[PDB]
């Protein structure tokens, strides 16, 4: 309870140095096709075990087909986490990134 | 004998204490022979042997005295002891479970799995069972598994679900944190063997029985009496037969018995302050989350029919629900048409609802479809199908259901239709969405015979028109589909006579 | 030569951080170019 | 398309070891449709249609008391064309226990076959 | 060295083995005879002369040639460990074709165990045939037989928007193309619709939205292994490839009547491949 | 040297926390409040509810049960919050997603409020059965408790029933009532029902 | 045997039901009667606006055995 | 068809099982169990060198069951001396035939 | 999915303490207990009552095997996903006295 | 009604037990195997 | 791989290192019998098919009581009595001897 409480101060610490703030972040604006092609295969995953969707469906039954309706409409609530070689990140959301 | 062998099982309990543990597996090895071999313990040395056990019980708790109390435990046919050996052997189930509640574990096992014996049998199996559920309060979890895996398999006769599930009610009666519990395991076993019956059923025209008198076979049984080292790789003859007859009579037989636990727990006086409140309340849920998105699913949800008609307080706490189901925006479209689809057919079918109960659906049904007249009526001629307005398409048609069926409460001597009817259907006929083509070819014709009749609206030169014009096969089939046809079971609809209306 | 640097990475109790492809693959690791060179987070609703 | 097995049971059997197994059937252990595609002495009718799990010889072996058969495991179906069967020459006087069968299997000209 | 250990002289010398456990030594059978496994031939070397020496250690010790007994015997248990591991360390009886290989041997070859097993791997849901010319298909979708068609499943989850599709899937069931062959309960337990008919398929068709009595599993659904559809996708490939062109990302269409594998002429210069009997590495 | 090497093993087994009593009345304080750290699953479905989806996975199947980590029957929780991934207090929180399955992962804070007894404990119980072996008990109503009779002081004896079991008489020569006052011996997690076994000697 | 096959139907220790670690973070520190009758006032009633029915049965007894008598 | 294994579980009936695709097992009535094995090492006398003959086999789709030592041999030596017939090893006998 | 999963994934038990495959175990219970995963050698026996002021097992770090030799602690073991030859391999190191130590550090 | 026939002499021949496989008017070894009125069926195609 | 069974935890890193010859508190097997079958198949108690080492044969595991398909295997040590040298790691102690 004394150990655990100095691990978690550290791990949470740790990972406050390595978040870089919203103004700060220097990376691309555009999502970089491996994160469209993984944001549809996480998105429909979870389409797949019943998540709420936000989009009117006229009778699609592919999960897959249904994330690349919320995608369109930028309805998909999830955030990319983009990675700097030395474990920094950047925190980008679905709805700001420039889906081409 | 009665003076000797008092010792003999007095220090056998010494020899436990002397720690060599030879005589356990002697003594308690005869009473592991069954009750089927007579060289066993009687009731004799059954009284001796125990009362040792009984006030010596600090005595018995090692590792390797386990084979003293895993062979009482196995005990069979304890339930059928003489009442002054009786009340011994249940009480040495009393002691050890209040001593060390390591064994309940393994004794709730037993009582769980013999209630395959009718009620007559095991009023003493549940007093034992009721017992540790008043004592041991963390026991309500761990035997409400043991109801989930020793339940009669669908290949068993059928004496022991009639016998299960009557046992089973008689376990809900006592102890009502777990009737939840209860009623979640019987409809769920209920459409395992109801679903695969409508497929058994024949054609959209049915036939008569053929017979001119009927065997119930109360005497369909034969007496209760019930290897070398292999087997060998087998071979033919499966023959996986069914009982095509007989899984009706197993619906007849479990069907028929729910609905008469129930109509004697819900009454007038379990409303006040019983379980009135709690049974019909606990279906409803169960309604909406078990029966409801199984499909194509006859002959189950007569037991929401069946409570809802002892009240009428109980029609109007489901008609509104049945309304709260198919109008909620957030639910699926499926859910929705299905939903509908039960309204209309249960507004007809039904015998003990009230004339204001019948209108009120009609008002509320009436009321969605003239606010629709200008927020959605603009949209035909613009961009996308007539798919789009499925939920209009089954709204109209389940007022059309009732046109069909309940015609004559809407009329006074006068003529005067409710909400009027005589201006409200051939408006709505008249209108872009043309409701008499997209609609169900049985039901909207069954309306066109009756409103040129009745002298409220004219279709024939309509049905006429839109058959001459000429994604769906899910939309047409959530339209044929009526909950309420009358049923193929026999000894239920015997009850049902006095709640549902035939076609005349 | 599997058991030479097998001895060389022994003697060296060298901790392998798991991070060239060849390595992900025998611990049996989501490769980390490509679809595996970000994390995808879900933003939930409620508090 | 022809092929030919050998069926020899002499195989397992050693120099000094008697005779264990016998073509034909044992008695009293008995799985039928067995016979739809054998003879009573343990050997396939010729021109019988086999598919792949078919008997294609039954035998009797004494260190195990049972009536077992030989299985065809191809995946092209075949016929049988020809059982032979091989009479003993060092070890005079015996009875048969090497027997050759052969097969057709029929070749159409299917799509990916080369001309 | 933040655990500030010791670096001790028995990191070098074994003082014990340990012995793999029965499941990765289990009896290496050949034909249709089976052999003793061969890991045990050089641990069972190792383990008499760990019991010769046991017994001259208590020669010795109730009172010359027990030492030249005992130092030969040092010989041949050093050597006998030294050939249980390595192979090419050991000489022993130096006739040729040396038995046993030993755990490095096990490891280094272009086999061995880390490019073999680990590097490259075997799959399930595959499949293999020869390829074809076909016009008339897209240029993004490969012809698949109604053979692989039957075969090749995929777990989907059944839901609200897939239960019309998926009710006539189990309807359908193994033997018509769009169907299923399983369905996976929420207990994780499976259900093989094989041997059923047409009314016992018809019945569990309709208990794929029935939620389970269970608790700790009322998170899942079900999952249908329904047949490979038109919609699903399908990696395709040769067998040198040479670069990420000679593998890529077909569409399906299921083609009746026919036994192999069907391919666009748009993809023939991509997979180097040639119409004369190649054939095709098909992954799902 | 054994006095480090050794010795978080003794700290291991070193109960963190004893029980004192309250009111004078030597009833031993057992109920207690740890604040606890998770690290739980969360399905699809709780995608939009997040907290309802750890009380009804994880925090639900954890209550009235006895939990290895803290040592105590879970007689609830209070103040569950959700620990974010990223380091930005409000609503729109964030969790991880798997990489192979659709679930994701997060921290959680929750104050469990368990009842903890330990060896040397002091309690009430009503008595619920007593026959010449042991004494069961219902400790607040909802515990096993097991005094048995080689524990029972030898000065005490029991008096049997006539017909319907028997009743009970101290030194006092009264026959004694449901409230009985005791030290635990043992705690007995040997199955799903929490069994205290106690002594009535000091 | 019968019941000794299938294991895992008793173990139930799956990752949707259990959480993978728990670690205490302070120390257990004693509470009043007098809030172990309001936290079981405010975590009873707000439970009761589906398992958990078997628990509360329980919750109830022992929020009686703070304030009454059987 | 159906050939010899352990017995059926999810409180179905002891039965008998059945193959699906050659290495995994089912019962009769759907349900699947845990994944047999079917230990095999391919070719290419030859294939390699010849280390030992011992008298084991496989018969059971993975794991052996067969060639245990005189568990029939006790039955096998007393009865093969009675099928053929009339050894003429007669002593009263044969002062009647 | 090419290697991993349509391959040889298994779920295996990992102890967190001493980062292990191969040594752990399901204990053998009780009779009116449930089984759990329990390391071998991050388990001291039983005849090691080492002796608050005086130390109790808490009756559930004690568990048995199969023969009847009683262990306390080897707890803290948890479920990863690997594939099996990371087991054939890391018994084929441990016959060469190679330990492998894997940190599983999201806990 | 047995029937082989032998590859030599073209002699059909019936074998009972505890015979030798060998023809009875020549001694030959080898000894084929005929074929009887027995259904078999064909798509003519 | 089934996507409704998640697993929390996951591997990092790896180190390597030395197995010391305290492997006594994590095998208690005890492989000393060179002798490994016997008549009529069964695994012989010490032997190098000891069924504390795994289930064997339709049997059950002698440490964890499981069947074929439910064992992991354990691992038995032999006693050497005494310190032939590790093969491996010759070269590098003929460097500091
Ligand atoms: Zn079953």
């Amino acid at each position: 309870p004394e150990d655990f409480q100095q691990h978690e101060q550290i791990r949470r610490k740790t990972l406050k140095e390595k978040a870089i703030p919203k103004d700060q972040r220097a990376t691309t604006p555009y999502m970089t096709k491996y994160e469209r092609a993984r944001i549809l295969g996480t998105r429909a995953l979870q389409i797949s075990m019943n998540a709420p969707v936000f989009v009117d469906l006229e009778g699609e039954t592919d999960p897959l087909r249904i994330a690349m309706k919320e995608l369109a409409e930028k309805k998909i609530p999830l955030v990319i986490r983009r990675y700097l070689p030395d474990g920094s990140f950047e925190d980008w959301s679905v709805e700001e990134l420039i889906v081409d | 004998s009665a003076a000797m062998y008092s010792r003999f099982v007095k220090s056998a309990l010494d020899d436990l204490d002397k720690n060599d543990s030879t005589q356990i597996g002697i003594i308690a090895n005869q009473v592991a022979l069954p009750s089927k071999n007579p060289e066993r313990i009687n009731d004799k040395n059954l009284n001796i042997l125990l009362d040792i056990l009984s006030s010596n019980i600090n005595r018995i708790e090692s590792s390797r005295g386990t084979f003293l109390i895993q062979s009482i435990i196995n005990f069979e046919k304890w339930w059928e002891l003489p009442p002054h050996t009786l009340s011994k052997y249940i009480y040495f189930i009393k002691i050890l479970c209040s001593s060390i509640p390591k064994w309940w574990q393994d004794v709730s096992m037993i009582l769980v799995s013999c209630f395959i014996l009718p009620i007559k049998q095991t009023v003493c199996h549940h007093d034992m069972l009721k017992y540790f559920l008043r004592m041991i309060p963390s026991s309500m979890g761990f035997i409400d598994t043991y109801l989930a895996k020793f339940f009669p398999n669908k290949n068993d006769t059928r004496r022991k679900l009639v016998n299960y599930t009557s046992n089973l009610l008689k376990l809900r009666g006592y102890c009502s944190e777990l009737g939840f519990q209860i009623w979640s395991l019987l409809i769920e076993k209920i459409i395992s063997i109801d679903v695969e019956l409508q497929n058994e059923l024949d054609e959209l025209d049915d036939d008569v029985d053929d017979d001119d008198l009927e065997e119930v076979d109360l005497e369909d049984d034969d007496d209760l009496d019930d290897i070398e080292g292999m087997d060998g790789t087998e071979e033919y003859n499966v023959e996986l037969t069914q009982g095509i007859k007989e899984l009706s009579t197993k619906l007849d037989s479990i069907l028929t018995l729910v609905s008469t636990h129930v109509e004697e727990q819900v009454t007038p006086e379990s409303l006040e302050s019983g379980e009135g409140v709690g049974v019909f309340n606990t279906l409803t849920t169960l309604f909406k989350t078990h029966v409801l998105p199984t499909y194509y699913t006859r002959s189950i949800q007569y037991i929401m029919f069946h409570v809802s008609q002892q009240q009428l307080e109980l029609m109007d706490s489901f008609l509104v629900t049945l309304i709260d189901i198919s109008f909620a925006v957030n639910e699926a479209a499926e859910k929705k048409i299905k939903s509908l689809q039960y309204l209309g057919s249960y507004i007809a079918r039904a015998k003990k609802l009230s004339r204001t109960q019948i209108i009120f659906v009609a008002s509320y049904l009436t009321s969605w479809l003239n606010r629709y007249v200008i927020e959605r009526e603009e949209e035909v001629d613009q961009r996308g199908g007539m798919e789009r307005f499925k939920h209009f398409y089954a709204a109209f048609q389940a007022l059309c259901y009732i046109f069909c069926f309940r015609h004559n409460i809407f009329r006074d001597t006068d003529g005067n239709w409710e909400c009027e009817l005589d201006k409200f259907f051939q408006r709505m006929v008249i209108s872009k969405f043309n409701p008499l083509k997209f609609c169900n070819e049985n039901v909207m014709l069954m309306f066109a015979r009756i409103a040129q009749q009745e002298s409220v609206a004219y279709c024939f030169s309509i049905i006429e028109n839109n058959n001459n014009e000429r994604t769906r096969q899910q939309f047409i089939d959530l339209q044929s589909y009526f909950p309420y046809d009358p049923l193929f079971l026999k000894n239920y609809k015997i009850l049902m006579k006095e709640y549902y209306i035939e076609w005349s | 030569t599997t058991c030479q640097f097998l001895t060389k990475a022994v003697l060296d109790n060298e901790r392998e951080q798991l991070d060239s492809p060849s390595a992900r693959i025998v611990v049996g690791k989501l490769n980390n170019v490509g679809t595996g060179s970000f994390d995808v987070l879900a933003k939930v609703p409620n508090a | 398309m022809y092929k030919t097995e050998k069926v020899d049971l002499a195989l397992n059997r050693n120099r000094g070891d008697p005779i264990t197994q016998h073509f034909g059937f044992g008695n009293d252990e008995w799985p039928k449709e067995w016979l739809e595609k054998l003879d009573e002495d343990g050997l396939p009718y010729i021109g019988t249609y086999v598919e792949e799990g078919d008997p294609i010889c039954a035998y009797f072996d004494d260190t195990l008391n049972k009536t077992k058969i030989k299985t065809y495991h191809s995946s092209e179906p075949a016929y049988i064309e020809e059982v032979n069967l091989i009479g003993d020459e060092s070890n005079k006087f015996q009875e048969l226990q090497t027997v050759s069968i052969k097969y057709r299997i029929r070749r159409t000209p299917q799509i990916g076959d080369k001309f | 060295n933040l655990s500030r250990k010791l670096v001790k002289a028995d990191s070098f010398f074994m003082d014990v083995l340990v012995v793999p456990p029965t499941r990765f030594r289990l009896p290496s059978k050949l034909g249709e005879e089976v052999h003793e496994n061969s890991q045990n031939q050089l641990l069972s070397k190792v383990l008499t002369t760990s019991l010769l020496i046991r017994d001259l250690n208590d020669d010795l010790s109730k009172l010359r040639v027990i030492f030249s007994r005992l130092m030969n015997a040092f010989v041949t248990i050093q050597n006998d460990v030294n050939a249980f591991i390595d192979s090419t360390k050991a000489q022993g009886r130096t006739s040729g074709k040396v038995p046993i290989p030993g755990v490095k041997q096990a490891l280094e070859k272009k086999e061995g165990l880390f490019r073999k097993h680990m590097m490259g791997k075997r799959v399930n849901y595959a499949a293999r045939s020869v390829i074809s010319p076909d016009p008339n298909i897209e240029t993004n979708e490969i012809g698949v037989p109604p053979v692989f068609a039957v075969k090749l499943t995929y777990p989907e989850p059944v839901t609200a928007y897939n239960i019309a599709e998926l009710r006539q899937a189990v309807i359908n069931g193994p033997d018509k193309w769009p169907g299923a062959t399983q369905i996976q309960n929420e207990d994780g337990s499976l259900v093989s619709l094989i041997g059923m008919s047409v009314e016992q398929r018809k019945a569990l068709a309709n208990q794929l939205l029935t939620p389970s009595s269970n608790v700790s599993t009322h998170t899942l659904n079900k999952k249908v292994y329904r047949h490979i559809k038109n919609r699903d996708v399908v990696l395709m490939n040769r067998q040198p490839t040479l670069h990420k062109a000679s593998m890529m990302g077909h569409k399906v269409r299921v083609l009746p009547n026919e036994k192999t594998l069907r391919l666009h002429y748009a993809n023939t210069g991509a997979y180097n491949a040639d119409f004369d009997g190649d054939e095709m590495n098909m992954h799902f | 040297n054994e006095n480090r090497e050794t010795a978080r093993f003794i700290k291991k087994h070193k109960k963190q926390v004893t029980n004192p009593i309250d009111e004078k009345n030597g009833t031993s304080n057992c109920i207690v409040r740890v604040p606890i750290a998770l690290y739980v699953s969360l399905a699809p479905m709780y995608l939009e509810n997040p907290l309802q989806g750890v009380m009804k996975q994880h925090l639900n199947p954890l209550v009235m049960k006895y939990n290895n980590k803290v040592g105590g029957v879970v007689l609830g929780y209070e103040g569950l919050k959700i620990l974010d991934a990223d380091p930005l207090d409000t609503s729109e929180k964030l969790i991880k997603i798997t990489p192979d399955t659709p679930f994701g992962f997060t921290w959680c804070h929750v104050n469990l409020y368990v009842w903890q007894p330990q060896v040397g404990d002091v309690l009430e119980g009503y008595i619920f059965i007593q026959s010449a072996s042991h004494i069961g008990l219902l400790i607040h109503d909802a515990f096993n408790a097991s005094i048995k009779k080689n524990n029972i002081p030898v000065d005490w004896t029991f008096v049997h029933n006539d017909v319907e079991l028997g009743h009970w008489v101290d030194s006092n020569g009264e026959p004694i009532d449901g409230k009985l006052r005791f030290t635990v011996r043992n705690v007995h997690t040997t199955g799903r029902v929490v069994s205290v076994d106690g002594t009535l000697i000091s | 045997m019968m019941k000794g096959s299938r294991r895992t139907g008793n173990n139930t220790a799956t990752t949707l039901n259990t959480p993978v670690v728990i670690h205490a973070t302070q120390l257990p520190q004693h509470v009043s009667t007098d809030e172990v009758l309001q936290f079981l006032e405010s975590f009873i009633d707000e439970k009761e606006n589906t398992n958990l029915s078997s628990s509360i049965s329980q919750l109830k007894r022992i929020q009686r055995d703070f304030k009454g008598l059987p | 068809t159906f050939i010899r294994g352990p017995i059926c579980g999810t409180d179905n009936c002891p039965s008998r099982l059945w193959r699906i695709i050659d290495g995994r097992r089912t019962c009769q009535y759907g349900h699947v169990m845990e994944g047999d094995v079917e230990f095999n090492d391919d070719e290419d006398l030859g294939a390699g060198v010849i280390t030992r003959r011992l008298n084991l086999t496989t018969n059971a789709t993975g794991s052996f069951q067969s060639s245990q030592l005189t568990n029939s041999q006790l039955l096998q030596q007393q009865q093969r001396q009675s099928h053929k017939k009339f050894k003429k090893l007669i002593g009263h006998e044969a002062k009647l035939l | 999915d090419r290697l991993l999963n349509s391959s040889d994934y298994t779920q295996a038990s990992v102890c967190r303490e001493c980062g292990s495959i191969l040594t752990t175990q399901q204990s053998v219970p009780r009779i009116g207990s449930i089984s759990t995963v329990c390391c071998r050698r991050c388990s001291m026996r039983f005849e090691d009552a080492k002796k608050g002021e005086k130390i109790f097992i808490d009756d559930s770090q004690i568990w048995e095997d199969g023969q009847g030799n009683k262990f306390v602690g080897g707890n803290e073991t948890t479920t990863v996903a690997i594939p099996f030859v990371l087991k054939y391999l890391d018994s084929e190191l441990s016959a060469m006295g190679i330990r492998l130590r894997y940190n599983v550090e999201p806990k | 009604t047995l029937k082989y026939i032998c590859a030599e002499c073209s002699s059909k021949l019936s074998l009972s037990r505890t015979d030798a496989v060998r023809c009875k008017d020549c001694g030959h070894r080898i000894l084929l195997k005929a074929r009887t009125k027995r259904l078999v069926q064909f798509e003519a195609r | 791989m089934d996507i409704s069974k998640p697993v929390g935890s996951e591997i990092t890193s790896v180190d390597f290192g030395i197995l010391t010859a305290k492997i006594r508190n994590l095998s208690a097997k005890q492989i000393t019998n060179p002798t490994v079958l016997d008549n009529l198949g069964h695994p012989v108690s010490g032997g190098l098919y000891d069924l504390a080492l795994g289930a064997f044969l339709r049997n059950l595991c002698s440490t964890c009581g499981l069947d074929e398909k439910f064992c992991p295997g354990h691992q038995g040590h032999i006693e050497l009595p005494v310190p032939c040298y590790n093969p491996l790691f010759f070269n590098q102690l003929y460097i500091y001897l």
